[PDB]
């Protein structure tokens, strides 16, 4: 039986426009550029697969004749793309796909749907998170994470779990994210933890939470991780993603407990003088942080580019300090807080820097030090550049 | 720039 | 004495914009990548320069001390874009350039005043035009001119002004555009015509000009074109264009002046269904329009990749037709009609076709012709694809 | 691809 089925514009265009985002540019094996298209029972199936991430999304569809095909990705993709809100009759006629909306007519060759391989079954959904909480703790660590293939142990970002507590991180060697949240277990409590892309993650986070809770498959009990795979599972969208094998760095030993001086200041001003201020500096070479007497003096530049300052009030506790940063981690710290207003907190100009969301506590501590560290969901230790 | 790890 | 001004910070960060559009990001000559500062009797000039094109513009200043200076564009730029809105206190110091605004605070390196080009004089006023008339008749034949600079003569728009009269023209050899357009010349009965090169000239007028009128420069009288180059007057800024030495081909013999057939439709329907049919057709070098009993039939592409087709109504005088263009060609001169209907007119499938707005007089279209040429502002006269 | 001149 050759494939026959109606379907709704947006929806097939929607499922096509996502599956094709995991489709491989110019693959080795020439099945993987392409869509797998399978209808049965009121539905389609919509697949893509190029052995290191997985996309698999069903729609409604009214079915005239259960069947599979697979179709060039990228074509299916540009040409869905520009289809007229009508109905999009989708018909498997011998070696090609018919395919109508409107006075618009398409007949595109099949493709080896034997050649095809076979999906990957996911593991045991472990557990269940809401879907915003989830967007927001991923978005907040992956920034943390390496951007370099060549250094492929930096680019994942870790997944712990141990029962009803999720911890995520990530690192470059030269910034930490870490992101406590809690989730519901849909399976024995589990204490496991992985290593999954961050690129990978992140896309699932941006453009596959569908609905409202996210559903992670790693396995259960004691094979959790096993399986080298990692599901994530939506409402009608799942994919599925390798996970690294690589060791994640210990950070728990430094993360600071205490700090001799502290600084909170508001987000937004405080970023604005930074992209301000850094455009003189060499290519993001470093941002200067003077501390001293409840105003924060910032500087950069050389003198044969040019060189700026600028002042902000800041509410600055402990002793004196002058720390410099790298302006982009700098702003990707404080883009990852999602709050009004920043606490710093340092130890010398030579030893990691924590920021974090202001705290009420925050406030009310004044002195001269030294001061506890305060317990935040969130925090993003950011190394320090070495000054003349 | 200093480094957290190597 | 050194420059000391204070400005306003929307005037002179506006002015800094426009001028530094120019320069290039990788300067061949150095002083050629400086803005220059010139503040007198309340008012600051600044201007730029690359010994083809010269932008200069005067804004309000409160000048504490005349004086000029030359400073990086690109920096000076980014720094007056992302100061606050407060006013901007520029003081030039020895080697360097103090430009404070609100809290931020910048210090930038002088550059080599002595050895910086002075800017060309703008020639004798020509005439006047309306700007967003001007810009649209630009914009619309820049999408004609071609942008090989081995085949110079095609990468410049020309402009002939009769009196009261201006033709803009563009071509690549495959496509002619030519928009006719009212203007106000200052001496009657000129009679010129220059070559200006068309990516600066589209610019130019893509970015815009502030004011209602637009004066052009070109000349007087029998001079007009001999200063080598155009020169254009807007509410607070002045610029000069270097003209191309080459000669702009002859096409008034390739306008036809009868029709045998003649086609209208709608832009918007016609430039989807393109849009859509050319999709499978990847070599992007053919589309097939069958016209017939007042339907347009679209097709194209190729078994390896896909076959698309479509119909649309049409308003068809004349014998069936069948005419292939390149898709990119049809969509530039649709793009550019900036009407509701396009109005074809075609002879043979092997000669040119001309896409104009569509007329009242159009809807009176009756009999099997021949159809003699319309007058019309705006052409764009379209070569067609050779078919098998 | 023709030309309608060169
Ligand atoms: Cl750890
Ligand atoms: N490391
Ligand atoms: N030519």
């Amino acid at each position: 039986t050759d494939l026959k089925v109606r379907l709704v514009r947006d929806d097939f265009a929607d499922a096509v426009a996502w599956v094709a985002r995991s489709l491989p540019s110019r693959p080795t094996v020439p099945v993987l550029a392409g869509v797998l298209l399978t209808g049965s029972d009121d539905g389609l199936t919509i697949s893509s697969f190029d052995y290191e991430v997985s996309a698999e999304v069903q729609i409604p569809a009214e079915i005239a004749a259960p069947g599979t095909v697979l179709v060039s990705g990228r074509l299916l993709s540009e040409i869905t793309r520009a289809l007229p809100n009508k109905p999009v009759d989708l018909s498997v006629e011998g070696t090609r796909v018919s395919l109508t909306c409107g006075s618009a007519r398409f007949s595109l060759p099949t493709m080896a749907v034997e050649d095809y391989p076979a999906l990957p079954e996911l593991p045991a959904e472990t557990g269940s998170v809401p879907a915003d909480l989830f967007a927001e703790a991923i978005g907040q660590v992956a920034v943390a994470a390496g951007r370099d293939d060549t250094l492929p142990m930096l680019t994942g970002i870790r997944v712990e779990i141990s029962g009803d507590r999720m911890v995520l991180a990530a690192t470059d060697r030269f910034r930490l994210a870490v992101r406590e949240l809690t989730w519901t277990t849909k399976t024995p409590d589990v204490e496991a933890a992985v290593l999954v892309p961050a690129k990978t993650l992140a896309e699932a986070a941006k453009t596959g939470l569908d609905g409202s809770e996210v559903q992670l498959a790693l396995g259960a009990g004691p094979s959790v991780g096993q399986d080298g795979l990692l599901g994530i599972r939506s409402e009608g969208k799942r994919s599925t993603t390798r996970l690294l094998d690589a060791e994640f760095p210990k950070f728990r030993q430094l993360l600071p407990t205490e700090h001799t001086a502290m600084a909170t200041i508001g987000v937004g001003e405080l970023t604005e003088a930074i992209k301000r201020v850094a455009l003189v500096a060499d290519r993001g070479a470093q941002v200067r942080m003077e501390f001293a007497d409840d105003v924060l003096h910032l500087s950069a530049g050389a003198d044969d580019v040019g060189r700026a300052e600028e002042d902000l009030p800041v509410s600055f506790s402990g002793e004196p300090l002058t720390i410099a940063f790298n302006p982009g981690y700098l702003t990707d710290g404080l883009g990852a807080l999602h709050s009004e207003r920043v606490t710093f907190g340092f130890t010398t100009p030579s030893k990691p820097a924590v920021l974090r969301p202001a705290t009420e506590a925050d406030a009310a501590l004044n002195g001269n030090g030294p001061f506890p560290a305060a317990e935040t969901d969130y925090v993003y230790l950011l190394m320090p550049v070495r000054l003349p | 720039q200093e480094s957290l790890f190597a």
